């Protein structure tokens, strides 16, 4: 599948439902689809072709969502660039990814590197779409991991759709998801694409960091689900855990989350679902998760949890044999959601996206983390192998 | 040390039906659906083979 294919089902089912809320600008599903179609026509008219990488340099906004969908409709892959990155980093991402064109705004126009065609989103063209395809690239997101050297993770449409359409997210048409993560990071796949393939709405956060006060205001305005980075979640959990009250679900991941932070939230907010996410950019946002249902208490340890539906995990020793529960070993992730690899770096790809001994012809991603199983098939984190 | 990072190890290059390449420690049974196409050879030698011969990451 593709996220555009899943979105199209929702445009057909409820075209006049709200899709994007950006300050006073509100886009319905049909309006979002038509706007993206017009910009797709503009991109095709400027020469964008299937498989091209198109860089994006925009502040979070409805125009950002329109742009990503338009790039996809043109058959291309987006290369998300944070407008606050230094110019050498922007130049590297554009050149390394092979992007010759960059969508920008008046405000970000000066950040387009020399020699790159600027397409100003704020500037009439006829609607046209090449159509997204599951084997084509959807985006190239850059990660430096724990190395410090950034590499572009090339993720195909099929993997983005496997993530966004996963039945476990439990996002419904009445949900409103707060959007504030950088679209250069893949938490944005939950904040943007999960609600849109589900019939819900994306609520663009006001500029600046989302703190406890702004979270409370967003919830009062109708937000029902929100993801916080591990650092931000730990802070709010310890300082103001009652600020999560009224959310259907709060999500967090990225770095270590101590069980004590989750316990603080559950104590203040008995009815909030709390979901812990784990996974690298190389396997599309998250590969495992742990959900604390309302009323349940977290133990002394917060698992990274169980593989998402459609995914698998293995804990192997140095001989590549599976270990028994309670034994720490190397964690490998498989099933749905794998990236194609690292753009322009086949050798690096072949040493990290390796053959899966448990699934014929398939690959598994070598996380570089250590983990152990619980007796009933959840995973506990045991630190980075190199830390 | 993870066996895929062992610079003193002996390695194969494997290819699946989609043309995707994998390094593989020569001591381990080759997974079903994968064919050895290079090695046993050094880790660095196998990386060179992959870079030379795997030119499009897209699955065939
Ligand atoms: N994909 C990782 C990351 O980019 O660090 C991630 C994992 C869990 C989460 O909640 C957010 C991001
Ligand atoms: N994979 C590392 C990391 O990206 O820093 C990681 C380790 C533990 C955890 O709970 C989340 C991520």
């Amino acid at each position: 599948s593709t996220v555009p294919e899943l979105l199209a089902r929702q445009v057909t089912r409820a075209p006049d439902a709200v899709a994007v809320v950006d300050r006073d600008r509100v886009l319905t599903y049909r309006e979002l689809d038509e706007l993206a179609g017009r910009l797709s026509g503009r991109l095709i008219g400027r020469g964008v072709r299937r498989g091209d990488r198109v860089a994006v340099l925009l502040d979070r906004s409805a125009d950002l969502v329109v742009t990503l969908l338009a790039i996809w409709k043109a058959g291309a892959a987006y290369v998300p660039v944070d407008a606050g990155y230094p110019a050498p980093r922007v130049a590297f991402m554009v050149a390394d990814s092979g992007a010759s064109r960059m969508v920008c705004s008046a405000a970000t126009r000066d950040g387009v590197p020399e020699g790159i065609e600027a397409i100003v989103v704020t500037d009439a063209f006829e609607a046209s779409a090449a159509g997204a395809r599951p084997g084509d690239l959807a985006y190239v997101m850059y990660t430096s991991g724990s190395t410090g050297i950034p590499k572009g993770v090339a993720v195909p449409h099929r993997s983005v759709a496997e993530l966004a359409g996963n039945p476990g997210w439990a996002v419904e048409p009445g949900d409103a998801v707060l959007m504030h993560a950088p679209y250069a990071f893949d938490a944005s796949l939950f904040e943007i694409w999960v609600p849109l393939v589900s019939g819900g709405r994306v609520v663009i956060a006001e500029p600046g960091p989302v703190d406890a006060r702004r979270l409370r205001e967003a919830i009062s305005s109708g937000v029902t689900r929100a993801h916080l980075t591990a650092g931000s979640f730990r802070a709010v959990a310890e300082e103001s855990p009652e600020s999560f009250a009224g959310l259907r679900e709060v999500l967090t991941g990225g770095d270590v989350v101590p069980a004590h932070a989750v316990a603080r939230v559950r104590s203040a907010c008995p009815r909030v679902r709390i979901r812990h996410l784990y996974g690298p950019t190389e396997t599309t946002l998250c590969a495992t998760w742990h959900l604390l249902e309302p009323g349940d208490e977290i133990g002394p340890v917060l698992p990274i949890g169980r593989p998402l539906p459609g995914r698998r995990a293995q804990v192997l020793d140095a001989s590549l044999r599976a270990v028994a529960p309670g034994v720490i070993g190397d964690l490998y992730l498989s099933g749905a959601g794998l990236a194609d690899g690292y753009l322009r770096r086949a050798g690096l790809t072949a040493e990290r996206f390796v053959a899966d001994p448990s699934a014929p012809g398939a690959r598994m991603y070598r996380t570089g983390d250590l983990a152990q199983w619980t007796a009933d098939g959840a995973l506990l984190f045991a630190g980075r192998a190199d830390d | 040390t993870n066996p895929f990072d062992n610079e003193d190890g002996s390695f194969l290059v494997l290819v699946n039906g989609e043309g995707q390449h994998s390094l593989w420690p020569a001591f381990a049974e080759v997974p079903d659906g994968w064919t050895g196409v290079h090695g046993p050879a050094s880790r660095q030698d196998c990386l060179g083979y992959v870079e030379q011969n795997w030119t499009d990451l897209r699955p065939k």
